[PDB]
RNA sequence: AUUUAUAUACUUCGGCUACGUGUUC
RNA sequence: ACGAGAACACGUAUGCCGAAGUAUAUAAAU
């Protein structure tokens, strides 16, 4: 959807990355992504299981620690709005779309971390 | 042929598998000095047969950035959670910002990799022989993994900075527990490096490591604390080895000298950058008043 | 003429790394999405360890001509000469008291150790994600033994026996110098499913 | 079209492949393309399939990220054009151009496999 | 609590429609 | 009452044979 490249682009700042934001600040929300990406892409059905919306509920735990954590992760929580993607997955119980939110974080990772210092 | 190795871990043994536990699942307990972790799938069942999900939710989903509030033990008592209630939903207890966790099996016991134990055995082959063609060596040795080990012998401890003047670091790292007794299969392909040889060449790294590292730390409380309670100087006719992370460098002064500012180049740089105009890993044990040092244990062959 | 069914399972006693297919995944069925032991790598393994058992001259390591017995057992057929593999070595399904086991049990049916690269004086680390099959995972296998010569059928199971035992103690698939491939054979039956040859007195360990 | 091949041969500097490029460093790409390439082989008509503008926007995304990773790589990515061939493949979407840039890789490859030290 | 993120080698090698048979009574 | 009229390019046999997705490099430092 390429948006989070646009995105991206926009955040370059005059050079920083999300003010402060660093690719290993992310460490712990990649490790959960492909946590759940790996328990995910093992099930069959699309209708989700729901100690997978457990987990899904504590992914959002991790978003928002991380957020209270450090300013810039707020930052780039807020903006590229992580946040009502995830609510709409939550309220979704659909996998082909859980994975669709995967490749997008993913697409955020990788372009970062071209873009950068 | 093939062989069964026993290993009897003298001291904290860690073998990174590179999840940091963070501030969660835990309840350290100051007055107690033991950490609980949480099972996932009880603690948020329990959540749910008793409402609690939701409070539990605003309280951890609001940070008071207050640090006596920004714990699971706080955010669990917040709710009049009953601690026979508590003690049930822990899954398995050790006696801390940070937790780095072991490496786990498939039903999460933990066993000593093959990668590990093979790399430290590499280790001390390389010096023994120059690396003699090591490399070519490797594909003809083979060494199997660990059987699992039983959670009894888990717990905390601290990374020390053992210097003149001892420093205490940050972060904790869990570790198999003092005189733990593990098995492993070896596998010989090539009779040339005998069984007797690796136990030889093992030695004679733990000899040169004395004679190079080992003996600097003396005038130190905990250092030579360590060292005798540890008999190093019979040690010296022992076989004994350093395994996984928690281990120094160094497992002519002017060239280690040298090498050691480089690492610390391509290290520190991102932190501490004293180094460009410039430390021994042990553990410290509340209970006895005795430190160890992190990586050292037996190995017998049969 | 006859058919014999060599039948049983193989139980996996530490990881198992086929990873036929390569963050670098393995063997993996598409109509169930569980990982397979492909047969290839069953009859590679044994035809290698059997075959240097016994003699291995360096013309004979060559090009892939072996002892008689082996070149009789799995077949070659290149050297102007008449020979069939004589075992029908198919793939491993990883079995239903598995599924059920680990279902039941809430346990993965694979794990995921990491791996590092500590560079030599440079002491750099190079991360890496690896894939492996459980332990204590379980497959079933079949065998199945054409006769084509009646005088011959004991001691080539006394020659696949000894091919199991061997393999029994050493590894499969791949990094198996660093731990990871050890298998194990058990509850092994053996048949005649067409014609009347009698299986009574064979028996393999 | 062959000014693969005229690029390739502009690109044997004094020896050295794209200064330090190695047809290894392209398995992630061409297992990437090849993959597509069945699935994209299996369909019957031209007119794409979203899913598979999805797959494109995928590999893009291991384009960028293959890019950061090494500066040999970025140099090869950037000179012979593959972007944006894939920009207007993705604005096109028709299956026998889709192929036809999967010979132009292909091209590239084998080239280059013998354009070696 | 702070940097990597799979790395270089090989990406199918060997060995290349025969017979009744064409046409007439 | 057409150099016409009858007339299956037809019948027997496969993509097989042998090949292991391998072989190296400890989740580390303060």
């Amino acid at each position: 959807m390429t948006f989070a490249h646009e995105v991206v682009k926009s955040n370059v700042k005059n050079q920083v990355l999300f003010n402060g934001l660093t690719t290993s600040k992310l460490r712990n929300l990649m490790e959960q992504v492909n946590r759940l990406y790996t328990i995910a892409f093992n099930s069959n059905e699309d209708q989700l299981n729901e100690e997978f919306i457990d987990e899904l509920e504590y992914l959002k735990i991790k978003f928002y620690y991380e957020a209270g954590r450090e300013k810039s992760v707020d930052e780039f929580l807020k903006k590229t709005l992580m946040f009502p993607i995830i609510d709409r997955v939550i309220k979704k119980e659909s996998k082909k779309f859980f994975l669709d939110y995967c490749k997008y974080f993913e697409a955020l990772v990788a372009y970062a971390k071209y873009y950068q210092k | 042929k093939n062989y069964e190795v026993v290993i009897k871990t003298l001291g904290p043994i860690h073998i990174g598998s590179g999840q940091v536990m963070k501030k969660q699942d835990y309840i350290y307990d100051f007055y107690n000095s033991k950490v609980y972790m949480i099972n996932g799938n009880k603690l948020v069942k329990f959540l749910k047969r008793k409402n609690l999900l939701y409070t539990y939710q605003n309280f951890l989903r609001y940070p008071p950035k207050n640090p006596r509030e920004n714990g699971l033990k706080d955010y669990l008592d917040a709710q009049n959670v009953k601690q026979s209630e508590w003690e049930a939903f822990v899954s398995y207890s050790e006696k801390l910002n940070d937790l780095h966790l072991m490496v786990r099996d498939g039903q999460n016991k933990v066993y000593l990799p093959g990668s590990s134990i093979k790399g430290a055995i590499k280790t001390t082959l390389v010096s023994k022989y120059n690396n003699e063609k090591n490399k070519d060596i490797y594909s003809k040795i083979k060494v199997s993994d660990s059987k699992p080990i039983d959670e009894s012998n888990l717990a905390i401890y601290q990374k020390i900075d053992i210097n003149k003047s001892e420093k205490s670091m940050p972060l904790y790292r869990e570790c198999i527990d003092v005189n733990t007794e593990i098995k492993f299969k070896l596998t010989i392909e090539d009779e040339i490096y005998s069984i007797n040889e690796i136990e030889q060449s093992i030695q004679d790294f733990y000899k040169n490591y004395y004679d190079k590292w080992l003996v600097g730390f003396k005038e130190t409380k905990g250092g030579r604390r360590f060292a005798l309670e540890g008999g190093i100087p019979d040690v010296l006719n022992q076989n004994i080895l350093f395994l996984g992370a928690g281990t120094g460098f160094v497992s002519n002064r002017k060239q280690a000298k040298q090498d050691s500012f480089e690492i610390l180049t391509k290290k520190f740089r991102g932190t501490y950058g004293k180094m460009k105009e410039i430390a021994l890993k042990g553990t410290t044990n509340q209970s006895r008043h005795t430190s160890y040092q992190q990586g050292m244990c037996k190995v017998s062959f049969q | 003429y006859s058919k014999i069914k060599i039948s049983g399972t193989i139980e996996v006693v530490t990881g198992l790394h086929i990873g036929g297919g390569g963050d670098s995944p393995v063997v993996r069925d598409l109509q169930t999405k569980l990982p397979i032991i492909p047969g290839s790598s069953i009859k590679g393994k044994m035809r290698n360890l059997l075959a240097k058992h016994f003699g291995l001259k360096m013309k004979q390591e060559s090009h892939n001509q072996d002892d008689e017995r082996v070149l009789r057992l799995f077949g070659s057929s290149e050297k102007g000469n008449i020979q069939r593999a004589r075992l029908q070595i198919s793939d491993a399904f990883f079995s239903e008291k598995t599924k059920e086991h680990f279902a039941q049990n809430d346990i993965a049916y694979t794990e995921t150790k990491f791996e590092n690269t500590i560079n030599r004086l440079t002491a750099v680390a190079n991360p890496r994600q690896i894939e492996r099959v459980t332990r204590g995972s379980e497959f079933d296998f079949v065998f199945i033994y054409n006769v084509d010569e009646e005088s011959q059928v004991e001691d080539d199971f006394e020659n696949i026996e000894k091919a199991i035992h061997l393999l029994e103690n050493d590894y499969l698939g791949g990094g198996g110098t660093r731990g990871n491939g050890r298998i194990q054979f058990k509850d092994t039956n053996i048949e005649t499913v067409v014609g009347e040859y009698d299986s009574t007195n064979l028996k393999i360990k």
